């Protein structure tokens, strides 16, 4: 797998629970079928002297999300977006688009209803083998 | 300085 080289950029996801639907992003650290990340912006203490580093699954990782006709396009209600919150990705649905030209974001996970200005979201993507889409 | 305590949803 060429993304997976230890220095490469991955999005990471979890199984775990609270962690639902989450893109977080880091780098590879090691690989060994499990290997080893460095979280980007998540620490394991509080003064974030120590990068969060973890084990997980080579299904749990991805590349980095593909990047200017695209950032441009309008959000619609019901397009599928990350929002950028609590310092990763979360997938949500748009609800709402509003007057200012912010959204209204329904996640369906937490049962959060969270309202963000454009800057803070992401078209989603999905990548399945190899490919994005 | 986002923790996984203070980064989970659950
Ligand atoms: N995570």
């Amino acid at each position: 797998p060429s993304y997976l080289k230890p220095g490469s950029a991955v999005e990471i996801s979890s199984d775990e629970i609270g962690f639902r639907g989450s893109w977080y992003m880091g780098k590879v650290i090691t690989i060994p079928v499990k290997c080893q990340v460095e979280y980007t912006t998540l620490f394991f203490d509080k003064e974030g002297t120590k990068p969060l580093k973890e084990v997980v699954d080579m299904s749990q990782l991805r590349p980095p999300a593909p990047p200017e006709i695209e950032k441009k396009k309008k959000i619609v209600v019901g397009e599928e977006v990350d929002a950028f919150y609590n310092d990763g990705w979360w997938e949500g649905d748009v609800t709402e688009v509003l007057d200012d030209g912010k959204f209204s974001v329904f996640f369906r996970s937490s049962k959060e209803q969270i309202r963000f200005r454009k800057d803070e979201l992401r078209f989603h993507r999905e990548w399945v083998d190899g490919a994005w889409k | 300085a986002r923790t996984k305590q203070t980064a989970r949803k659950s």
